[PDB]
């Protein structure tokens, strides 16, 4: 049954599928050719087939020079025989360069092959500080690596008691040679360091990796210069922040009232947290490397009084300044961490296409033990000040008069608002925003939009829930005024937008292939849903503007909503 | 113990297998135990929190009474047997093979007869589990799996996490998960969907993502299990073989609401009244117009075949008692099936001819793969008889039929090396096979012999048994009749196609010509073989012959491959020459 009956399937599908296709090379003949360029151009998603894959292993010259067609002659194989390895590593060379992009589907678990792993390396040669925007996603990607750790184990914790294969001298060669991508992405790394005892328990592999960030620590700080010893100092430095978050446990321990906690802290921060502020030489930033602490502020100290402790507290740097900082302890983050991150890499992208959203991407990071810190904000977060003002136009007059409602002209504040508008759509298209309300909408009165609850996501909500565009009842008063010029401003932004965005983002359909690894909730049932949903959410099989029309009859339907 | 490869475990399982939630049902996972160290893909549930209910005592005594029943269904071997606190995993074999993955696993396989089989073993458990009354069940692919008879075991577990399409040569898709749901794509009731609720919950109200926007659940009222029911969800199942693709869009269901749809059927002998009528019966209203299973098995296309599949169908329940012994199946079924046959498309003399004209008793009996995947399993040297015997049962496969077939045989020579003389069977076997006169569908045919003989050939170094050798060079010739078999196919390319000057008739031969010199490669490769065979007088080590003075035996039998070789009379004469030599000196 799973005996000879298995096996001899397997043969009869090896004979002719095998042995027929690879021989003496040269260039494919028929205008079928001309057919299948166009076929080969389907998209990552588009996995290939039973007779397809047969096809490439028969028309190899043009795959060879088709420097980046490689890939998809690399999904259709796999190491099975030393014959196919053979003839896969004499190709290797052979193939006209593989895209830097495309090396990033290679390296996935599905091609267990060093080779394939080590060559894919060279595709994607270029040590940049690139590699720190794609430190946003990646760690799901790493999660892929939990077995060449116990080979590089027999190395690496030994030893110490460019062109190369490697990872990890390809790690060092390209993350040593920028302080941030040093110690920033290792605080990142503590994040997993947190919780490891899990992986060690359930797995055992972590514990490997934990000997694998000591021989990481052990490699750096063995480079023997002070370059190396100063960056593994300040860590240290940062680690006193541990301690920091361990004394905040203890004094929100003893709250009171909302006025009675912050006297506590302001107190307790007045004399412990003036003095280690101020005590610390010049440790970096949580928003920056660069900028370093020299004094803390306990005077306008302050806090959300919510259960989750997020703080509000200004801190007298190096530089002068009394930079604006908020910690949340007591809470695995990693939610947000991703998301932002994530958020950050689609606003590369989207800056590379010339439209920014206004978002406020505000960086977030753990210094140890689960502890955690991020930029702080600035806010007008609810409909209320909408409603402390006059109406959406007499907002905008009462705070900048340049705008004076619909009598003025706003110019950039308008300008910010409409393009910002057009971006945060598509941000909610996208990535399925829940749990919107009046009081989750910080309206800066600069132009700067803050839609805000992203924690809800992939539509988690009871039943009825936030749509993929971005409007509502309040913004309809103003926005059917002014609906023949910010409607269309609006309505012909978003449209150019998305036109650009099926250009390119086929590259996320790799970093999503990857970044698909990491915790979120509940993803032991969402992902082959998932990737289908996303294709067809953007109908990337429709290249259709009529679906924007689609669209815009929904957006007719939302200020309908009364009565749609 | 407890844990396994999850500390989500409670005894030794091998692997977490796919999980999925319905639109018309909750969640639902699937888990592969090593109970015994056996790996089998049982259902998953918690009893905890399931207490509140418990119902399922009914549904257990349900399961009893259908359990008893070992037909061409599927019972589970302790499936209602297997419910506990942490773990209520109702007990399975390790199936994740859903239906129509299987057929795109095997087009190969996918054939005339295969399908109208398939289909008719469903039948027969339809008909029979309506009258041990199961009536209104849902249907889809994740409710089966293909087993080593070929049987399409029917359960009761129409979601399966684990189901999709399987090895489609055209193809550069996506993913394709909840297709048309919340979930794998189903099989629509239009009583349950456009008249209450596509939902199995009772309820007083209309929600749309899972479905009940159609009626108020009918003000409080239960389920209401109906033959019409079953009917409806069979009619979906079926076209997605037919089209090799479902059936299953909105604007279709809106349609199919209405009573009347946007059909555009795909396949001759699915709009063959045969098979097109049975399927409007389902389709214009189930409860409105009539459609019986019983009408559908009266009228079969032909008659002929319901009749064949009940008077075997007699087998196919020895076949379910099989799962006690297979061996003592292989060769008591040889004497059974001598009369099997005698019945069965007889021979007086048990030797079908293989191309009796348009077959003279209408034989296509995809049946002996059925069998074949059965006596794949290992056993007994009782399998040697029986395999000759189908030797000479040289039953009409096609040569692609028979090349289908042609899996195993070699596969068994290798897998029974071990026996040096399986080498002896197989050589009659192939020796058959050859002396068979068909037609190669494909040019590339031809070489696969031309890469199979050398590999099976080194296996002939590892031990040779003389046997095989000695019907070599005779059926060397009908290795040039398999080329005979490939220049036909060089008739069909041909038929593909539509002196003093330098004409051009040479291209028409010059292709021939490299295919000649690759021939001669393997009049060359054996030349190698022959050539150490020839200097091997014995297999020679150490100053030693293992005595293939045997040589003079297979030399009668040369003459055939002789010819072939034979005009490099220098280099044959040489080698013969070395030979005489030493004979002249010690044979006699």
């Amino acid at each position: 049954s799973m005996e000879n009956l298995v096996e001899s399937k397997h043969h009869k599908l090896a004979r002719s599928l095998r042995s027929g296709p690879s021989d003496h090379d040269l260039k494919p003949n028929a205008a079928t050719r001309d057919q299948l360029n166009i076929i080969v151009s389907y998209p990552p998603t588009k996995q290939l087939t039973y007779e397809e894959q047969d096809l490439v292993w028969k028309f190899r010259y043009y795959l060879t020079n088709q420097e980046k067609a490689l890939t998809k002659f690399l999904k259709c194989v796999n190491w099975d025989l030393p014959q196919e390895a053979k003839q896969a590593l004499e190709l290797l060379g052979k193939w006209k360069p593989m895209d830097v992009e495309d090396s990033l589907e290679l390296l996935s678990s599905h091609y267990t092959n060093p080779t394939v792993r080590r060559y894919a390396v060279a595709r994607l040669r270029q040590a940049d500080d690139e590699d720190l925007l794609m430190y946003l996603l990646q760690l799901v990607q790493a999660l892929k690596y939990e077995n060449f750790d116990d080979i590089k184990n027999g190395l690496e914790p030994t030893k110490k008691d460019n062109l190369e294969q490697d990872l990890c001298t390809f790690l060092i060669s390209r993350a040593c040679k920028n302080s941030t991508l040093a110690n920033y992405l290792y605080w990142y790394v503590i994040v997993e360091c947190e919780d490891q005892d899990t992986q060690q328990r359930d797995p055992k592999t972590h514990e490997m990796y934990l000997n694998v960030m000591r021989r990481f620590s052990q490699a750096l700080l063995k480079g023997d210069k002070s370059v190396r010893v100063m960056r593994s100092l300040l860590a240290a430095q940062q680690t006193f922040v541990d301690r920091l978050v361990h004394l905040m446990k203890a004094v929100q321990r003893e709250s009171g009232n909302r006025k009675k906690k912050n006297e506590r802290l302001q107190a307790l921060l007045g004399d412990n947290e003036k003095m280690n502020l101020s005590d610390v030489e010049l440790i970096p930033l949580p928003l920056e490397p660069q900028v370093k602490i020299r004094g803390i502020i306990p005077e306008t100290a302050t806090l959300f009084k919510s259960a989750l402790m997020p703080a509000q507290l200004f801190f007298k740097t190096e530089d002068g300044g009394k930079y604006p900082v908020i910690f949340k302890h007591g809470d695995d983050l990693r939610q947000d961490q991703l998301i932002l991150q994530i958020i950050s890499l689609m606003d590369k992208l989207l800056r590379k296409e010339n439209l920014d959203l206004k978002l406020t991407p505000y960086k977030v990071l753990a210094t140890s033990t689960k502890h955690g810190f991020m930029q702080f904000i600035q806010s007008v977060p609810v409909a209320e000040v909408l409603d402390t003002e006059g109406s959406i136009q007499n907002f905008f007059r009462k705070y900048a008069p340049s705008e004076n409602g619909p009598n003025g002209i706003s110019a950039e504040v308008m300008d910010t608002y409409v393009k910002s508008c057009a971006g945060y759509c598509v941000i909610t298209y996208i990535l399925g925003v829940g749990d919107r309300h009046l009081d989750n909408l910080l309206l800066t009165k600069t132009g700067k939009l803050f839609h805000i609850d992203f924690g809800y996501i992939l539509g988690r909500d009871p039943k009825p829930l936030p749509p993929p565009m971005k409007l509502n009842k309040e913004m309809v008063e103003g926005m059917g005024g002014t609906q023949s010029e910010q409607y269309q401003e609006f309505r012909k932004q978003c449209y150019t937008a998305f036109l650009h965005l099926r250009r390119y983002s086929n590259l996320i359909l790799n970093l999503f292939s990857l970044m698909v690894d990491a915790n979120i909730p509940d993803i032991a049932l969402e992902p082959d849903k998932t990737v289908k949903k996303v294709q067809d959410k953007f109908r990337l099989d429709l290249s259709d503007e009529e679906a924007v029309h689609y669209m815009q009859s929904l957006i007719d339907e939302s200020v309908h909503a009364l009565f749609a | 113990q407890i844990l396994s490869v999850e500390s989500y475990f409670s005894d030794i399982h091998d692997f977490e297998y796919d999980k999925s939630l319905g639109s018309t049902r909750f969640f639902k996972v699937a888990r592969a135990k090593h109970r015994e160290g056996l790996v089998v893909v049982k259902v998953f549930a918690i009893q905890d929190p399931t207490l509140p209910l418990t119902s399922y005592k009914q549904e257990l005594e349900e399961l009893k009474i259908r359990l008893n029943s070992a037909q061409n269904c599927l019972p589970f071997q302790k499936a209602s047997e297997k419910a506990s606190e942490k773990a209520a995993m109702l007990f399975r074999q390790y199936v994740r093979d859903n239906l129509y993955d299987r057929i795109s696993t095997r087009p190969f396989l996918n054939n005339i007869e295969k399908r109208w089989i398939a289909f008719q073993i469903l039948t027969a458990v339809d008909q029979a589990h309506k009258s041990g009354v199961r009536h209104g069940d849902i249907k889809t692919e994740n409710v089966m799996v293909t087993s080593w008879n070929w049987v399409l075991l029917t359960d009761f577990a129409s979601f399966k996490p684990t189901y999709l399409p399987e090895d489609n040569p055209a193809d550069f898709n996506y993913f394709f998960d909840t297709s048309r749901r919340r979930t794998c794509y189903i099989a629509p009731e239009r009583f349950v969907d456009g008249g209450m609720f596509a939902t199995e919950l009772e309820y007083m109200r209309d929600p749309s993502t899972p479905l009940v926007d159609l009626n108020s659940n009918q003000r409080t009222r239960g389920e209401l299990k109906r033959a019409m029911d079953i009917f409806s969800a069979g009619c979906v199942i079926a076209e997605l073989f037919t089209e090799g693709v479902p059936l299953f869009d909105l604007s279709q269901l809106l349609a199919y609401r209405n009573g009347h749809f946007f059909p555009e059927q795909v396949l001759n002998k699915i709009e063959d009244h045969s098979i097109r009528e049975l399927v409007t019966q389902m389709i214009h209203r189930e409860p409105d117009k009539r459609l019986e299973a019983e009408d559908y098995l009266k009228q079969q296309r032909g008659n002929a075949f319901p009749e064949i599949f009940y008077t075997f169908l007699q087998p196919y329940m020895a076949q379910f008692a099989k799962e006690t012994f297979l061996s003592a199946d292989e060769r008591i079924l040889v004497i059974r099936k001598d009369l099997g046959n005698i019945i069965h498309n007889l021979c007086g003399h048990d030797l079908p001819e293989k191309a009796e004209g348009e077959p003279k008793e209408n034989g296509l009996v995809i049946l002996v793969s059925v069998i074949t995947s059965c006596l794949q399993t290992l056993k007994y040297c009782d399998s040697k008889l029986a395999a000759l015997e189908l030797i000479l049962h040289l039953a009409p496969r096609l040569s692609v039929e028979i090349l289908l077939d042609r899996i195993t045989p070699y596969l068994l020579h290798f897998s029974n090396d071990s026996v040096p003389r399986v080498r002896a069977e197989a050589l009659r076997t192939l020796t058959k096979v050859l002396a068979l006169v068909k037609e190669v569908p494909r040019n590339d045919i031809n070489i696969y012999p031309e890469y199979i003989l050398p590999g099976i050939a080194h296996l002939a170094q590892d031990d040779a048994t003389i046997v095989r050798l000695a019907y070599a060079e005779n059926i060397a010739l009908l290795a040039e009749t398999a080329l005979r078999f490939l220049e036909l196919v060089q008739l069909k390319n041909l038929n593909m196609e539509n002196h003093p000057n330098g004409n051009y008739d040479t291209e028409l031969q010059a292709l021939h010509e490299m295919v000649q010199q690759k021939v001669v490669t393997l009049l060359s490769d054996p030349e190698n073989i022959v050539k150490q065979t020839l200097m091997e007088n014995g297999i020679t080590r150490l100053c030693v012959f293992f005595g293939r003075q045997k040589a003079n035996d297979v030399l009668l039998s040369h003459m055939i491959t002789f010819l072939n070789d034979k005009n490099d009379w220098h280099l044959r004469g040489a080698f013969f020459d070395s030979i005489v030599g030493v004979a002249a000196y010690v044979g006699w």
